[PDB]
């Protein structure tokens, strides 16, 4: 949760949150932007899953 | 730029324009 998967191959480096989960969305071939815009949404959903 | 959150004023450089004024 703090440093996503860097820590995995060597020393850990801090990312921020949105910034991880922005790498994430991109890594199965969407653009970045739309999660910035649904972020609320977003988390509401995450929330009650 | 109403919607994302964290945004920064900040120029953006422009490479074509130089290439025009000649």
């Amino acid at each position: 949760i703090t440093s996503g998967w860097t820590f995995g191959a060597g020393p850990a480096l801090q990312i921020p949150f949105p910034m991880q989960m922005a790498y994430r969305f991109n890594g199965i071939g969407v653009t970045q932007n739309v999660l910035y815009e649904n972020q609320k949404l977003i988390a509401n959903q995450f929330n009650s899953a | 730029c109403d919607v994302v959150i964290g945004i920064v004023n900040n120029t953006v450089y422009d490479p074509l324009q130089p290439e025009l004024d000649s």
